[PDB]
DNA sequence: GAGAATCCCGGTGCCGAGGCCGCTCAATTGGTCGTAGACAGCTCTAGCACCGCTTAAACGCACGTACGCGCTGTCCCCCGCGTTTTAACCGCCAAGGGGATTACTCCCTAGTCTCCAGGCACGTGTCAGATATATACATCCTG
DNA sequence: CAGGATGTATATATCTGACACGTGCCTGGAGACTAGGGAGTAATCCCCTTGGCGGTTAAAACGCGGGGGACAGCGCGTACGTGCGTTTAAGCGGTGCTAGAGCTGTCTACGACCAATTGAGCGGCCTCGGCACCGGGATTCTC
């Protein structure tokens, strides 16, 4: 079983450089937990649809097209993966 | 000695990261996070590398958009420091919560 | 002269089963009809897309199960799936 | 406008007559006569043509068909001419005399890849001498 | 005289028309062919959802000392339930109004 | 004179490829006919939208 | 022909809308902004509705056409068929 | 006898949050709809039901926008909504 | 050997027409393919909905033109409709 | 045999578009001019996007079009940005912009 | 406590919802066949797992400085109210442009068959991008 | 303002590897043909829309006065960016395994379909009762 420590894998410098790309000047210290909570929610929403697509396909692995369809059904179409 | 005043390094980081297209998160911890999340929906699932890359691309784009919106909100609050109030406001307005 | 169709009768029957002593306005009935049509369209479209994705040509109970799981959130989806499975089981037994 | 363009082109043609080709109103319809250019199997032949100018000319290509029978892959029995500048590569900046020169060039070099009579293109590709001989026969038969 | 009238809904103990659902599916250009259990499952799902909405609306109406369900009652029932609110967050209901709430900052 | 109509240039329109023609002939042969340059085939559709918006 | 009908949306009407929205105090410049926003929204909806009608080849805009126009913008509306 | 400012505002907020009636005058709204529709096809005709549906959708949209802009104004730590608040709400919602 | 199909060849031809001396990366080609597929799906779905609304059974150029008007905005839609009408006219002729 | 695209002077495969239409179960029957119209529309859109991307690349002093160039071309054009407002492009990055407030005064 | 606003009990009608009456049109039954789908089996490709070495990224700490936050004066703009003004609204009635059906016909599209050619999977060379580095070049910052 | 500190884009070079290129092959596109049904067209009916009227009046507009709240300012604390020194997993790479993905081939349950039967719902027609209304008493919030 994979432990819950993986949420800490999204490092503070990684979040900081994401904010830098987004155009943020400076970041409060309380953000870094809010951001990973938001990321966890978003990933749960996408993966829930991906895995059910795979289950309906009766496969044991998750393909790229499953993720593409899951994103498409949420109005988040992704180009570059067929 | 030599000491850049605060802000200049932030501005040059903004310019640098707004000019490149590389991923900003580490592949291995992102994969571990994805596998941890997915194990509850169904155990012992396997993933394609392209699938993980697509997930990471989508997540990074979503976070960048959210950060742009929250920066706009913080500026609207007559500030320059992003704080979770701004993130919550942007999430609520965009109908995500 | 076009004989339009709606679900007013069945909606009324379900309402009588749930609340035996409650009326429903005419404009409310139209809202219920629109809601039923919207849900039907969503589920049917999702099932059709699933069948096309799996390179299939038949819409079966499994596709509708998956479409319901995709659309309805959480507890609502669980209860709906339970109800649909029970109905299909009873229909097969009959 | 279109009539103005026709009159201007007629005036320029009168001022700049070509060596062999000639055409004129017989305004929006012109009769064209071209001499079979030398160094070709059609050398010496006199070919007559009909020109039909569209109402939006020069912004649309004109309708021109051969009225003299000729042995050429890109020309059918009805006189139709398979020409890109007649169908796709038309430009309003073009002139009728340029079209005539292009026709002469195509007569000197048929395009077997996009012909109107496939048999003529077949003869052209399989036996150049046979194509030249039959083309000269047709030029003498109908254009002389 | 082939058999007594036993509708597929009666077989499944449903109230929605299984035959009508099947006809709509095969007439809706959704797929080349339609399976046997698909109309049954879809009718069951629709019946359950309508029952849920009607139950919530009836509770809201009885809480308002009224005996007839109205679009206001439907709007309140949808907004109050989190699941239905999320399902129909992009849905506008005529004569529905809004869920009555005021921000605490405005209150003195 | 217009490169096409040869009449006096009334509000002449200059292409980004440095080619110019009268506004009537321009609208007749580029705006609604070609979207390519009458002289050097320079396609101007995006330029056309940009200048139409302004 | 007619013009300047946008002023028909009165300041008290906008105020009632904001009150239903749960607004306690309203600035003086909100009204022109609301006029512009409503004009843009109505233009966007009516363009699609008119496109639907003229595709159907008739001169009358119908409730079903308006409903379709709203639906195609992710703004589903109930109570009109 | 005068009420303090904001009290009648709160009472009318409570009043309007409970009723389901339309808050815009039907005749000028219809005139506006026809005036806008003039720019696409002349001499068009409208069904009363179509106009009512348009009014319902417009009122719902404006109420939602006002909710969002009030939320933003509160976030700015003040109680008066302002055009900058409206612009922020619309920009975040992606309408512009 | 499931021979999969894309639009790479036609996209490259269009690129040659527009910029005769410019190349395109392989990954950009995949993005163009995804874009073409997405736009095609949008237009076809809208045309199908139009045909169903009008109780028709055939998709003609009318439905496609209306769907394009619904989807593409402003001058983009204007140019697209002009191109489609021109192509249909030329094909008929 | 002359292809329908050649007849229409297009580049996209009219036959392929027709086959996709009849296999997509969009309608029971398909008109003759619909594939032509759709192919023309797709060709025009691709041409527009490619022209913008090529201009972006030449402004960047490069000769190959990349997803970064595609993203720049889409975001810079208002019409295309509106059309593809909810589209994520892999390896696309973001349009470089800094709020003027953050700049020093 | 006084004044203004709000809910409810009470009798009434009246109009909008519930039950009745064909009958017909859609749901059902049964047979039948073409077939999409299920199952078994085989091959093998990509995902999973691990080792080891490098090091660039992550992490921890000091600081000081710029920013957030709180307080305070002010003041001007927004709310509440009243009087006046006006256009919405209701009722009513005339005119008709236009929406919905019917028939029919016919012209368009589906279907099949044959032919082939243009697109796909496959080698290639060659040519555009990266790396390295020494420049200019620009910018900050502290004087 | 200016020159050193310090990033930063560049011109040049060579590697290199990603893409434009020629090749064999195959299936999907084009074509001639016929049949059949979708719908384009005309004419028809009626009906819902437009326009108009006049009369009421509730709603909107204006203006006045007051107060509260947005705003500029100021002072103070603190926490976050910046840098430097210390870990440490990410990445590479490399290997080895195997399980699940993809495929082909067999077999068959099953859905489409047709013909006949029949009854459930649509339309209409009642009957009555849930609720809006008008009045007033009881209640409550604010100044
Ligand atoms: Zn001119
Ligand atoms: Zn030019």
């Amino acid at each position: 079983k994979v432990l819950r420590d993986n949420i800490q894998g999204i490092t503070k410098p990684a979040i900081r450089r994401l904010a830098r790309r987004g155009g943020v000047k400076r970041i409060s210290g309380l953000i870094y937990e809010e951001t990973r909570g938001v990321l966890k929610v978003f990933l749960e929403n996408v993966i829930r649809d991906a895995v059910t697509y795979t289950e309906h396909a009766k496969r044991k692995t998750v393909t790229a097209m499953d993720v593409v369809y899951a994103l498409k059904r949420q109005g988040r179409t992704l180009y570059g993966f067929g | 000695p030599h000491r850049y005043r605060p802000g200049t390094v932030a501005l040059r980081e903004i310019r640098r990261y707004q000019k490149s297209t590389e991923l900003l998160i580490r592949k291995l911890p992102f994969q571990r996070l994805v596998r941890e999340i997915a194990q509850d929906f169904k155990t012992d699932l396997r993933f394609q590398s392209s699938a993980v890359m697509a997930l990471q691309e989508a997540s990074e784009a979503y976070l960048v958009g959210l950060f742009e919106d929250t920066n706009l909100s913080a500026i609207h609050a007559k500030r320059v420091t992003i704080m979770p109030k701004d993130i919550q406001l942007a999430r609520r307005i965009r109908g995500e919560r | 002269r076009s004989r339009k169709e709606s679900y007013s009768v069945y909606v009324y029957k379900v309402l009588k089963q749930v609340h035996p002593d409650t009326g429903i306005s005419s404009k409310a009935m139209g809202i219920m009809n629109s809601f039923v049509n919207d849900i039907f369209e969503r589920i049917a479209g999702e099932a059709s897309r699933l069948a096309h994705y799996n390179k299939r040509s038949t819409i079966t109970s499994r596709e509708i199960q998956t479409a319901v799981r995709l659309l309805l959130p959480g507890e609502l989806a669980k209860h709906a799936v339970s109800e649909g499975t029970k109905a299909v089981t009873k229909y097969t037994s009959a | 406008m279109a009539l103005k363009r026709i009159n201007k082109e007629l005036s320029d043609l009168a001022r700049d007559p070509p060596a062999q080709s000639s055409a004129g109103p017989v305004m929006f319809h012109w009769q064209a006569t071209i001499m079979g250019p030398n160094d070709s199997p059609y050398q010496g032949g006199v070919f007559f043509l009909t020109i039909h100018f569209p109402t939006d000319y020069p912004f649309k290509p004109p309708k021109v068909a051969f009225t003299t029978r000729i042995y050429h892959p890109n020309i059918n029995s009805n006189g139709s001419i398979c020409l890109d500048i007649l169908r796709s590569q038309w430009s309003p900046a073009l002139t009728i005399s340029k079209v005539l020169l292009s026709i002469s060039s195509l007569l000197s070099d048929p395009n077997p890849d996009d012909p109107l009579v496939p048999e003529i293109a077949r003869i052209y590709k399989t036996d150049r001498d046979k194509y030249n001989r039959i083309s000269r026969e047709w030029t003498q038969k109908y254009a002389m | 005289a082939r058999a007594k009238a036993k509708t597929r809904s009666s077989r499944a103990g449903l109230q929605f028309p299984v035959g009508r659902v099947h006809r709509l599916l095969r007439k809706g250009n959704y797929s080349e062919r339609v399976g046997a259990g698909a109309p049954v499952y879809l009718a069951a799902v629709l019946e359950y959802l309508t029952a849920e909405i009607l139950e919530l609306a009836g509770n809201a109406a009885r809480d308002n000392k009224k005996t007839r369900i109205i679009p206001r009652h439907l709007q309140l029932a949808i907004r109050n339930d989190e699941e239905l609110n999320k399902l129909l967050g992009r849905v506008t209901i005529a004569q529905g109004g809004v869920l009555p709430n005021i921000q605490a900052v405005l209150l003195p | 004179q217009c490169g096409i109509c040869m009449e006096i240039l009334v509000e002449p329109v200059t292409l980004p490829c440095n080619h110019t023609l009268c506004k009537p002939c321009f609208q007749s042969t580029v705006e609604k006919a070609s979207l390519c340059c009458p002289f050097c085939r320079r396609r101007v559709s995006s330029w056309t939208r940009y200048h139409t918006r302004r």
